[PDB]
C-alpha cells in the first residue's frame, strides 16, 4: 500500500512547457529521496534526476540548463518535475519512483515505482478511437476456443485503456500493441479467448477509455 | 557520455541458470558504480531487484543474484521460472548521475506450440464510414516467428497490412499475434474471398482461415 500516483500528462505543443505531478502514501515521504525516470515508446529507461528529503541536493542528467526542474513539497507527500522547450524526443512515460538509499550497506536502490504518466509533444489534434466489434462464430472455433474481440481504430495520441466486462473478466485476454498507421493515427486490438462451449454463457463488453480526448466506449460483443 | 550496454536478447529454459552482464564505457565496472538491477514486466510493472552490486533487495526470489563478472557487473537467474520473462535493467552510479542500460529481454523456452488462427471480417458499423478492416488472431504460440500472408480472391497481399505481438506469457510462455488488412470499403465490395494463411514451426502445412463477404 505504497502508493505513488502521478499526473500532469497528455498532449503538449512543441516548445512549450508541462508541470508533472506525483502525490505519495503509504510511507514516510520526509525521509526518502525521490527520483524521476522516463521510458519512449520502444525505446529503453532514461533516468532524469533525483532529490534529497531536504531539497538541497537535486542530481540531473546532463542536460541543457532548466530542461527539467525537479522539486518537492513534503507538507503535500508530493514530488514534481517542470519540462521546458519540449520537443518530440520529450515523447515518453514519465515514472515517479522512491529511491531506497543506505549509506551503512553501501545499497542504494529503486524499489517502488509509479504506473506513469504519458506526454506526448506534437501539434497534431487530438482524435478519439472508433470502437468495432470483432464478431465470434460457433463455426469459426480454434484449438478448442472461440474468439472475440474490440479494434480500436483510429485515435491520437497514446494510450488507450481497455478492459472487459469492467475489469471483470481477465483470463484468456490479449491486449495488443498499438501500431501507428501511415495516416498519422494509432490502431489497437484487445482479444478475449473462451472455451468453445462457452459461447453464448456471457455477456462480452469491451470498455475502452481515451483520456485525451474524453472518450469513453462500451462495446457489447455479440456472436455473429 | 558514459554508456552502459548489456546484451540485448537471451533465451534459456525452466531450471537453467542465466546470466545477464553490464558494462561500462569508462572503466571497469566497480563496487564504486553500485550496480542496481530493474525488472520490467508487461504493463510497465517495475521491481527493484539488486542494489550496490549483490544485495538482493526485501522480497526479492533467492534466485536473482548480483555479483561481477571480469569487467562488468552481473544478474544471475539460478533455476529460471516461466514467470522470469522479462526486461532486465542494469543501471550505474557514475558520481551525481545514475545511468541505465539499453535492457536484455529475457525469453523463456517451452515446447513448440501452434497458433490457433482466427479471422474477423470488418463490422457493419465500420463499413458506414468507407473503410474496411480484416483482422487475423494467431494465438498461443511458440517459438514467436509466424507468418501471415493476406489473400483477397486468392492475390497475395502487399503493403496494406500491420501486425503486432504481445510479450511472452509469464504462464504458459507463448506468443500472440493480431495483424490487420486495410483496404477501402470499395475495393472491399469488389471481392469475395478474404483468407488469413499462417505458416509456423508447430504447423507441418500452412493453416487458412477465410470468409466470403456477404455469406
Amino acid at each position: 500500500e505504497v502508493k505513488l500516483l502521478e499526473s500532469g500528462g497528455g498532449l503538449a505543443q512543441p516548445g512549450g512547457s508541462l508541470k508533472l505531478s506525483c502525490a505519495a502514501s503509504g510511507f514516510d515521504f520526509r525521509r526518502y529521496w525521490m527520483t524521476w525516470v522516463r521510458q519512449a515508446p520502444g525505446k529503453g529507461l532514461e533516468w532524469i534526476g533525483e532529490i534529497n528529503p531536504d531539497s538541497r541536493t537535486i542530481n540531473y542528467m546532463p542536460s541543457l540548463k532548466d530542461k527539467f526542474i525537479i522539486s518537492r513539497d513534503n507538507a503535500k507527500n508530493s514530488l514534481y518535475l517542470q519540462l521546458s522547450r519540449l520537443r518530440s524526443e520529450d515523447s515518453a512515460l514519465y515514472y515517479c519512483v522512491r529511491l531506497d538509499f543506505d549509506v551503512y550497506n553501501h545499497y542504494y536502490v529503486l524499489d517502488y515505482w509509479g504506473q506513469g504518466t504519458s506526454v506526448t509533444v506534437s501539434s497534431a489534434s487530438t482524435k478519439g478511437p472508433s470502437v468495432f466489434p470483432l464478431a465470434p462464430s460457433s463455426k469459426s472455433t480454434s484449438g478448442g476456443t472461440a474468439a472475440l474481440g474490440c479494434l480500436v481504430k483510429d485515435y491520437f495520441p497514446e494510450p488507450v485503456t481497455v478492459s472487459w466486462n469492467s475489469g471483470a473478466l481477465t483470463s484468456g485476454v490479449h491486449t495488443f500493441p498499438a501500431v501507428l498507421q501511415s495516416s498519422g493515427l494509432y490502431s489497437l486490438s484487445s482479444v478475449v479467448t473462451v472455451p468453445s462451449s462457452s459461447l453464448g454463457t456471457q455477456t462480452y463488453i469491451c470498455n475502452v477509455n481515451h483520456k485525451p480526448s474524453n472518450t469513453k466506449v462500451d462495446k457489447k460483443v455479440e456472436p455473429k | 557520455e558514459l554508456v552502459v550496454t548489456q546484451e540485448s536478447a537471451l533465451t534459456t529454459s525452466p531450471g537453467e541458470t542465466v546470466t545477464l552482464t553490464c558494462r561500462s564505457s569508462s572503466g571497469a565496472v566497480t563496487t564504486s558504480n553500485y550496480a542496481t538491477w530493474v525488472q520490467e514486466k508487461p504493463d510497465h510493472l517495475f521491481t527493484g531487484l539488486i542494489g550496490g552490486t549483490n544485495k538482493r533487495a526485501p522480497g526479492v526470489p533467492a534466485r536473482f543474484s548480483g555479483s561481477l563478472i571480469g569487467d562488468r557487473a552481473a544478474l544471475t537467474i539460478t533455476g529460471a521460472q516461466t514467470e522470469d520473462e522479462a526486461i532486465y535493467f542494469c543501471a550505474l552510479w557514475n558520481s551525481n548521475h545514475l545511468v541505465f542500460g539499453g535492457g536484455t529481454k529475457l525469453e523463456i523456452k517451452r515446447t513448440v506450440a501452434a497458433p490457433s488462427v482466427f479471422i474477423f471480417p470488418p463490422s457493419d458499423e465500420q463499413l458506414k464510414s468507407g473503410t474496411a478492416s480484416v483482422v487475423c488472431l494467431l494465438n498461443n504460440f511458440y517459438p514467436r516467428e509466424a507468418k501471415v500472408q493476406w489473400k483477397v480472391d486468392n492475390a497475395l497481399q502487399s503493403g496494406n497490412s500491420q501486425e503486432s505481438v504481445t510479450e511472452q506469457d509469464s504462464k504458459d510462455s507463448t506468443y500472440s499475434l493480431s495483424s490487420t488488412l486495410t483496404l477501402s470499403k470499395a475495393d472491399y465490395e469488389k471481392h469475395k474471398v478474404y483468407a488469413c494463411e499462417v505458416t509456423h514451426q508447430g504447423l507441418s502445412s500452412p493453416v487458412t482461415k477465410s470468409f466470403n463477404r456477404g455469406e
